[PDB]
DNA sequence: GACTTGTACTGGAACTCACGTGAACGAATGTTTTTAG
């Protein structure tokens, strides 16, 4: 499953206008595109990327017939990204001295998508445009653009310097204050809104991001990310009732797919280094014993009991693999989140294409939701997988419904520890002033706000939408080392810290209560 | 202390695992 | 080691009729998944069930 | 002052626990190529 992405970028004079105290839009767009290319390259994704720049002095586009579609250059064709693209983005791409509209650039991007994707099969086609919307443009080709986009199945995404005192990139705050926007910018925003509505309906509004917002949203990869595989099984409620189901891994910790290979310092080759493991007895002679002369064993309280691998396999617990059986139903209040185990969460839907299984699963989910119940079930990936006991609870949304499954603990997996009570201690009991100070601190540091007469909490620091900074740090360090072999690693990028920190308003409001708490609470290190 | 395992002092005696017992 | 966003949920002491602690008082540390820790589910038409 | 015996103190190593990283095998599924009917 491959994809084609055409990145359209403005390099005009307006993009270079760096307002004091705010980074220029050109730099923010460069950072966003660099992040996208880093993710695409270092992830070893088989995705094709092309780059079109509109606003350059020259013209290097196929549509350069006469005096139309000028100041547009196809910097890179539709071929796999490499370090060359990153190097060009970083150093040898400078702002142009001419201003060009984004409509002819978008037409050029569609033409590139159509022509290049003639000898290759691509499941998805995406076009991303980074522009300021501060250039004159003509609407004569809007209808044909929309028709071509709809016919060719091409997705669209817009990135602008402004979203729909101090300013920080990815700082969970206002990037571009709404004081100074030019009229042409308003017209361009309205046109972009019209195009997005005409393409994806009302859902298209959410696809108009901002550089600062996009730097901490992972939105650029939304339309190219691959779906997880499905695990098919049969949910069993008895011995004669079965519902075909498919389970996906809704949540799973993401690790680094690429490992580190040990190489020799003098020569950077892994074939000159060999790693071997040896076994020796408990004798001064260090007698060597072959692997075939080794037997598995276990400790039995100061006594060693030999236990060969074949014997263990013969006598190990055996069960019928690939089972999803409902042990029973219990009140949801009897299952507590603190007891959740495992490292994954499963989302169970009906089978691929069948109305009967969907109806049965919907009936079960609705019954559980109405009765306030969850299903204690037995889960086993396959014959080898160790069977586990888990809880499946309904999850109903306006657009879809499913069963969320999370593993549950065993009796020996629970640790019984005793902790001294704090509410009945005469030495650690806080005073009224201390409680008031803590209450003031909590009030002054609320990450959720109440909306205007609608009773809908709004999250000010949605950490769930923040990408993992480790991957970005690793990618930036790898790129710096590749392009600068003879320099040390650079410091952590500022926007990473900005996105990893809360809004400055919270700290500003919390300054006073924190000082009050410090004065009231005496803390001294031992 | 009530509910303290005789075998291992300091740990409460865990009840035997019953399983699924329908009401 | 990379940092992780977590939530400290208050946990009040609870005792049964035997007067033996079963839920110690303190904070519950819950790990909040990052954006990349999630996965995208395939689109599936929603079919309702009759009463 | 030099040796011996007995007692007390104490920091380092052994052990355990828990987590992260990387490598290998097999199960289950899906997909592609080749060959007999």
């Amino acid at each position: 499953n491959k994809a084609a992405v055409v990145l359209c970028m403005d390099v005009g004079f307006t993009m270079s206008n760096s307002i004091p105290g705010i980074e220029s839009p050109f730099e923010q767009a460069k950072k966003v595109i660099t992040m996208f290319v880093q993710r695409q390259v270092f992830a070893e994704n088989k995705d094709e990327i092309a780059l079109v720049l509109f606003g350059t002095d020259g013209t290097d586009n196929p549509l350069s017939g006469g005096d139309q579609y000028q100041n547009i250059t196809v910097h890179r064709h539709l071929m796999l990204p490499d370090f060359d693209l990153l190097e060009d983005i970083e150093s040898k791409i400078q702002p142009g001295s001419q201003q060009a509209d984004f409509l002819d650039a978008l037409i050029v991007s569609m033409d590139v998508i159509q022509h290049e994707t003639i000898g290759k099969k691509f499941e998805k086609r995406h076009i991303e445009i980074f522009t300021d919307l501060s250039s004159r443009f003509s609407k004569s080709q809007l209808d044909i653009i929309i028709h071509s986009l709809k016919k060719c199945d091409i997705s669209l995404q817009f990135f602008l310097p402004f979203s729909l005192g101090p300013f920080r990139l990815g700082g969970h705050g206002p990037s571009f204050p709404l004081k100074g926007i030019t009229e042409q910018q308003k017209e361009g925003l309205e046109i972009v809104k019209m195009v997005m509505i005409s393409l994806e309906g009302e859902d298209g509004l959410d696809e108009i991001y901002s550089f600062s917002e996009s730097l901490r949203k992972l939105c650029v990869f939304k339309k190219i990310e691959r779906h997880s595989i499905h695990w098919p099984c049969r949910l069993t409620i008895g011995s004669n009732l079965s519902i075909r189901i498919a389970a996906y891994k809704s949540i799973l910790q993401e690790r680094v797919k690429k490992t580190w290979t040990v190489v020799d310092a003098k020569t950077l080759k892994k074939e000159d280094i060999q790693k071997e493991t040896v076994y020796c007895l408990n004798d001064d002679d260090e007698t060597e014993v072959l692997k075939e002369d080794i037997i598995q064993g276990f400790r039995y309280g100061s006594d060693i009991v030999p236990f060969s691998k074949v014997d263990e396999e013969q006598m190990k617990y055996k069960s019928e693999g690939k089972c999803f059986s409902v042990l029973g139903f219990c009140k949801s209040s009897q299952v507590q989140r603190r007891f959740f185990m495992g490292n994954q969460v499963l989302k169970v839907f009906a089978a691929r294409d069948d109305e009967a299984a969907a109806v049965a699963l919907s009936s079960l989910i609705h019954a559980l939701d109405d009765l306030d119940m969850v299903a204690i079930v037995r889960y086993a990936y396959d014959k080898r997988a160790n069977p586990q006991v888990g809880v499946a609870f309904p999850h109903i949304k306006h657009n879809y419904e499913c069963l969320v499954y999370v593993q549950l603990p065993f009796m020996e997996d629970l640790r019984q520890y005793m902790f001294s009570s704090l509410k009945n201690s005469k030495k650690y009991a806080p005073t009224e002033a201390q409680l008031n100070a803590v209450d003031a601190l909590i009030d002054s540091m609320s990450l959720a706000k109440k909306d205007e007469k609608t009773d809908t909490l709004e999250d000010l620091f949605p950490t769930t939408k923040i990408p993992n900074p480790r991957f970005q740090r690793l990618f930036q360090c790898l790129l710096h080392r590749a392009l600068h072999p003879r320099e040390p690693l650079p410091p952590i990028q500022q926007h990473i810290w900005n996105m990893l920190n809360p809004p400055a308003e919270v700290t500003t409001k919390s300054q006073i209560p924190l000082s009050k708490i410090k004065t009231l609470f005496p803390l001294i290190e031992a | 202390c009530p509910g303290e395992s005789l075998i291992n002092p300091g740990f409460k005696s865990k009840k035997p695992a019953g399983g699924v017992d329908f009401d | 080691i990379p940092p992780y966003f977590v939530a400290l949920v208050p946990q009040e002491e609870e005792l049964d009729d035997q007067k033996i602690q079963v839920t110690p008082p303190g904070f519950q540390l819950v790990f909040l998944p990052f954006a990349d820790d999630k996965r995208k589910m395939p689109f599936t038409e929603k079919i309702m069930a009759t009463p």
